[PDB]
């Protein structure tokens, strides 16, 4: 129930993303597994976002940064302006055609480990802007870990996607050292939130009438 | 106390030699910083604590403006190192090398011909240096202030762009 | 005595353990964690677009005059460092010498301020009107 | 610069420091997501559903 | 090795090691406390989920930093690039190595003292200079030039601010300085020295409002943008050790250090040092960042004559009562 | 009843920010006046081209159902004319110029925005200054880039 990705920019592959993904089993060792759990906990409980913004979704993201929401409680407030110091790219805005090379460059300039959260309908699929100058989804050329529907998603939805990213990180397998062991990245094939919440979503019967407040 | 003095002297000699025979200006400044740190260590081993203190205090700022001017003009990539490399040739440095060697051996002959009793290494605090500076040596301080003022006036007059 | 060699050993161990700890965490940072591979990984960061030229151009700092004044003022500072530790034994006459020294220092500073030096900001950035 | 400007600036920095200290002595304004549920208005436009009639059949 | 002298040497070495580990741990926990205190200042909480009260956030940060990849760019000068975080980490540590935290608890009882602190500050500027130049980036070069201009601004009066304290104590030793404040603390006679040293010490660590080399709004994080992994963590930890060092030095120089009426001396020293640490955070949260040309003009035209006049008045007062 | 703040003749960063503070205070005054006096009437017009029609009449009348059906599917048919509206936006003056061909879609939609003009003004007002002045100028212009590029 895992997927393995190995990347190779210099290999024979012209289209982005320059990676290969297969479906494998969990490789996980009486102490290596515990140390992998400890580093996964340390990575998931300390995620530093990239100060990269495209459009209105970034405004709601920095609304989440402020005091009335306090995403700092999750340890995700540091907001580095450099790609090298950042661990998470939140594509929060429209993936414009003129900025897709810029987004690809900034994704290349981040360092391992890296995670991608697409925020909003523009970043997910292009959204309302099925237009000549908009890339229909940032996942056309970068691998996206978490998707957030919304236009804009409210800040608590951004923290919900951050918690989903933390749950994804906390059970993935990565190379502990770059000199010993396999260098491929193992990510879990988790159950989707739609089928998980279908039990509690279908059973909804009555809501408050729109004339109230 | 001998070990620190001799190790710092050897480090100063090596860093000075690497300074005078280097093409990279920033690396030369770094080795100059190392050499002056070693000089201050030599000062500290001889009991002149104030001398080493001023060697690190006032030359860290002196080499800092040297770094500022190196960034201002000299850094150009590999072109400046390549241009500096052509000026240094085996004949070019082998010319004055024998002159420096014969001067050094003459000065060494002069040094070895004097009597010795050994440096006791008794520390000299900055209080005694301050007492002597503002006591018997008044006019040295005042005309050194005038000398530094003169150098400042010269620096202002020359260093203006327009 | 014993306290002096004990303090020297404590200072040496402080230096050694500090440098060794810095080296140890540098080695641990370098050895732990997998590497990343990208086509534009080894490119200087310039907000996502390729540079014009390089970052090794010569850059005209406007405060170089202030720098070569700073060296002189640092030497005046070292003279006052030497004076200030022995004020009581210097007497009132030494206070007169230091007063003359400091008066020459402010005379040079007022001269530097008034003649246009120590002012390298552009005309558009002088906050006029 | 003028000495009065320097004194006014020093007092201004002191006043700003004092006000941020009184902000430290104030009440927190954070809504504790996800520990407390987010209050949403009845006509808030979020997840889309298809509803039923009171008879129990789908209204579409 | 059974001798009172050798076990005394071992005890002094152990005390120095304890001081070093405590100040490094205090720098990392001071990063965590900066996050929590900025939350407190800005009507929020900060990290309070990783363990009880967020106490394990620093551990997760350390694990992430150690397992984030440490890289050296191909376009950078590798030796200087690796050297600069080491200097940034170690210079203010060696500056702290002279601070007396308690009677009988000091690493180095130097006769130079504040001179050694001046040496370590003049060596600490070179870390930021080397990081800015070596990374071969344009924002880094601009940040290095801004840091050099900042050093031009502050280092002229950094020592003359404390020369009043040196004149009052009559010596360069920190033990003599804290012993000279047995009757009154040095903040009251040397108040202009106090504020000028506060300005210069905030400028030493490149802390706000004096964060010109790494101004995120201006230079997009400035000189250390190419740094990542444990080199970036080395820069931040060295900055926080610098905060602790400057706070402890100001406590010893202007507030008596460990001297207090009722509490144990280390309790008073820790209370005043934590007070000035939270004042560092209060200064960062409170006031905006000035332009660096204005900073240079303020440091040259205002602070330097103020320190000179303060030294002259201090000498006149000392010789009047002698 | 609200006031329009004006400057002294110099458009500084500080002057623009303080003018926006006074605009915020005047907007608070407008909000107080409209809170104290809000009419009790309809929230939609009685015109046949009001899109969409009121919901309860749509749910229980066939004329309203027909109008709603043809207005949400094909769109309202606005006759062939040119229209223009200029308003004071949050960042300046926002204008819509709409050319209708007599169909249910706009033949031409021209949007004039102030941030375009401000960003074009940027080189003429910051040339010769430092980069810090440019940072303050960027922070004190009140622009977003969806406003500029549209
Ligand atoms: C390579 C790394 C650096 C190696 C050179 C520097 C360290 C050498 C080893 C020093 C060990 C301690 C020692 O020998 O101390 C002797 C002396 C102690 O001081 P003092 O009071 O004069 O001695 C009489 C004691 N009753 O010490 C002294 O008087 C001064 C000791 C030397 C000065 C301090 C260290 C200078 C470091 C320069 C680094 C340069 C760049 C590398
Ligand atoms: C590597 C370094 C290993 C240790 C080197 C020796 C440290 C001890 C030392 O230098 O002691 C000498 C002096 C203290 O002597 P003091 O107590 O003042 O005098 C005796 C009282 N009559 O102390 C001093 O002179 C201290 C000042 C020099 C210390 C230099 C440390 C390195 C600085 C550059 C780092 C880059
Ligand atoms: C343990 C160590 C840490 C201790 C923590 C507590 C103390 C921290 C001290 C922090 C000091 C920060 C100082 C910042 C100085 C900035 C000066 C500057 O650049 O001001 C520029 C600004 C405009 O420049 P101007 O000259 O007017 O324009 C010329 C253009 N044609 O001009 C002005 O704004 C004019 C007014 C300048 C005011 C300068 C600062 C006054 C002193 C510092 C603030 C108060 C600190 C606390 C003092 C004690 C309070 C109880
Ligand atoms: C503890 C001691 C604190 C002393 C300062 C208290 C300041 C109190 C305050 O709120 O000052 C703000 C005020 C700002 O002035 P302004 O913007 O014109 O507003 C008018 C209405 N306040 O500020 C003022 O009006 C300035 C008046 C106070 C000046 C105090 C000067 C103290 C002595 C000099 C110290 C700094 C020297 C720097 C060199
Ligand atoms: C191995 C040690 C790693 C320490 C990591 C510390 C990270 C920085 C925490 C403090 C901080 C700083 C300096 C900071 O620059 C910043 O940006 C404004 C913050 O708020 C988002 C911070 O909380
Ligand atoms: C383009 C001009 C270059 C000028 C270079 C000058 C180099 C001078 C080197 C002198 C070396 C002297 C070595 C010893 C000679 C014998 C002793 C002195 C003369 C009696
Ligand atoms: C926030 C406080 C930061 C303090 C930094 C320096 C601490 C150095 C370690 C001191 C450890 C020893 C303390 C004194 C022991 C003797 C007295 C015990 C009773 C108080
Ligand atoms: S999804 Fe909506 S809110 Fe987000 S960038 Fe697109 S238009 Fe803006």
């Amino acid at each position: 129930d895992y997927t393995l990705t190995r990347i190779d920019p210099n290999g024979e592959n012209d289209r982005y993303p320059l990676q290969k993904q297969e479906i494998v089993t969990d490789p996980l060792n009486v102490f290596m597994g515990k140390l992998n759990d400890m580093v996964n906990w340390g990575r998931k409980n300390s995620i530093w976002p990239y100060n990269f913004g495209l459009s209105c979704c970034y405004v709601e993201m920095v609304t989440s940064f402020t005091a009335v929401h306090d995403v700092a409680r999750f340890g995700a407030e540091v907001l580095r302006a450099s790609p090298r110091q950042a661990d998470l790219m939140v594509v929060a805005g429209t993936c414009f055609t003129k900025m897709a090379p810029v987004i690809q460059r900034l994704y290349d300039q981040m360092l391992e480990p890296k995670w991608v959260i697409s925020m909003g309908a523009c970043a997910n699929s292009g959204g309302m802007y099925d237009i000549y100058s908009v890339v229909q989804g940032v996942d056309k050329f970068i691998p996206v870990d978490v998707y957030i529907p919304g236009c804009p998603p409210r800040p608590e939805a951004y923290m919900q996607a951050l918690m989903l990213l933390q749950e994804s990180i906390g059970k993935e397998r990565r190379p502990l050292s770059w000199v010993v062991g396999d260098q491929g990245v193992y990510r879990a094939n988790m159950q989707s939130e739609r089928e998980r919440k279908r039990g509690e979503r279908i059973a909804v019967t009555n809501l408050r009438t729109p004339d109230e407040i | 106390m001998e070990f620190a003095f001799y190790i710092c002297g050897l480090i100063a000699i090596l860093a000075t030699l690497r300074v005078i025979t280097h093409t990279n200006p920033v690396h030369a400044l770094l080795y100059l910083i190392i050499s002056l740190l070693a000089i201050s260590g030599v000062f500290f081993s001889l009991g002149a604590y104030f001398a080493g203190a001023l060697e690190i205090i006032v030359y860290a700022g002196a080499i800092m403006v040297l770094f500022v001017f190196v960034v201002m003009m000299l850094n150009l990539g590999g072109s400046e190192i390549e241009q500096e490399r052509q000026w240094l040739k085996p004949q070019v440095w082998i010319g004055p090398a024998i002159l420096s060697a014969i001067m050094l051996v003459v000065i060494v002959y002069a040094i070895l011909g004097v009597n010795d009793q050994g440096i006791d290494g008794t520390p000299i605090s900055a209080k005694a240096v301050g007492i002597t500076l503002f006591g018997p040596y008044v006019l040295a301080v005042e005309l050194a202030s005038m000398l530094l003022l003169a150098g400042l006036v010269v620096a202002f007059h020359v260093g203006r762009e327009e | 005595s014993t306290e002096v060699i004990a303090h020297h050993w404590a200072f040496a161990i402080f230096l050694i353990v500090a440098i060794g700890l810095c080296c140890l965490m540098l080695v641990g940072g370098w050895f732990l964690g997998g590497r990343a591979r990208a086509r534009s990984k080894n490119v200087p960061f310039e907000s996502g677009i390729d540079s014009v030229g390089s970052a090794r151009l010569r850059l005209s700092a406007k405060f170089y005059l202030v720098a070569m004044f700073f060296v002189i003022f640092d030497v005046e500072a070292l003279y006052l460092f030497a004076w200030s530790t022995s004020i009581r034994e210097s007497g009132w006459v030494g206070f007169v010498e230091a007063a003359i020294f400091i008066f020459v220092l402010l005379a040079g500073l007022v001269y530097l301020v008034r003649i246009g030096a120590l002012d390298w900001t552009p005309a558009r950035s002088r906050r006029e009107r | 610069m003028t000495l009065k400007e320097l004194l006014v600036g020093f007092g201004t920095q002191v006043r700003s420091i004092w006000m941020i200290g009184l902000h430290a002595f104030a009440k927190r304004e954070t809504r504790m997501y996800p520990e407390e549920p987010v209050y949403l208005p009845p006509r808030y436009r979020g997840r889309i559903v298809l509803t039923r009639d009171p008879d129990g059949e789908e209204r579409c | 090795w059974i001798s009172p002298e050798l076990i005394e040497i071992l005890l002094t070495i152990l005390k120095a090691v304890v001081i070093l580990l405590v100040v490094v741990t205090c720098g990392a926990f001071m990063s965590f406390g900066e996050r929590r205190l900025l939350g407190l200042f800005q009507n929020r909480y900060g990290p309070n989920r990783v363990g009880w009260g967020g106490s394990l956030q620093l551990v997760a940060d350390m694990i992430k930093m150690f397992f984030k990849e440490d890289w050296i760019p191909k376009f950078s000068d590798r030796v200087i690039f690796t050297l600069a975080p080491m200097i940034a980490f170690t210079s203010l540590l060696l500056a702290f190595a002279i601070v007396p935290v308690s009677p009988g608890w000091v690493v180095a009882d130097l006769n130079i003292g504040i001179l050694f602190f001046l040496m370590m500050a003049g060596l600490a500027v070179y870390a930021v200079l080397f990081a800015g130049w070596s990374s071969n980036n344009k924002y880094s070069l601009l940040g290095a030039m801004r840091a050099s201009a900042q050093t031009l601004s502050y280092e002229v009066f950094l020592g003359l601010s404390l020369m009043g304290v040196v004149a009052q104590a009559g010596s360069f030793n920190m033990t003599d300085i804290v012993n000279s404040q047995a009757h009154v603390w040095n903040v009251i006679p040397q108040f202009f020295g106090f504020i000028t040293f506060a300005i210069a010490g905030v400028a030493v660590c490149h802390r706000h409002p004096f964060d010109q080399p790494e101004a995120e709004q201006e230079l997009a994080d400035g000189y250390h943008i190419e740094y990542s992994g444990m080199k970036f963590g080395l820069f931040f930890v060295g900055e926080y050790i610098g905060i602790v060092t400057i706070s402890a030095l100001m406590v010893t120089l202007f507030f008596g250090g460990w001297q207090g009426p009722l509490l144990p001396p280390f309790i008073w020293f820790a209370l005043k040092t934590a007070f000035f640490m939270m004042m560092f955070i209060l200064i960062r949260a409170s006031l905006p960042r000035p332009r660096y040309d204005q900073v240079m003009s303020f440091g040259w035209k205002i602070c330097l004559p103020l320190t000179l006049i303060n030294l002259l008045v201090t000498a006149a007062v000392i010789l009047w009562q002698a | 009843d609200f006031e329009i703040p004006v400057g002294g003749g110099v458009s500084d960063c500080y002057t623009r920010v303080m003018l926006k503070v006074e605009e915020l205070r005047q907007s608070l005054r407008i909000l107080e006046q409209c809170l104290n006096n809000m009419p009790e009437g309809p929230f939609k017009a009685d015109h046949p081209l009001t899109t969409p029609p009121p919901k309860e009449r749509t749910l229980q009348h066939i004329e309203t159902l027909i109008t709603h059906f043809l207005q949400v599917s094909w769109g309202p048919v606005m006759p062939a004319n040119e229209s223009f509206q200029m308003i004071e936006a949050t960042k300046g003056i926002n204008s819509y110029y709409l050319t209708s061909d007599g169909s249910t879609m706009s033949y031409r939609t021209r949007i004039r925005t102030p941030s375009y003009a401000h960003l074009q003004q940027i080189p003429a007002a910051i040339r010769g200054s430092l980069v810090s002045d440019l940072i303050v100028y960027l922070g004190s212009i009140d622009f977003v880039m969806s406003d500029v590029d549209r």
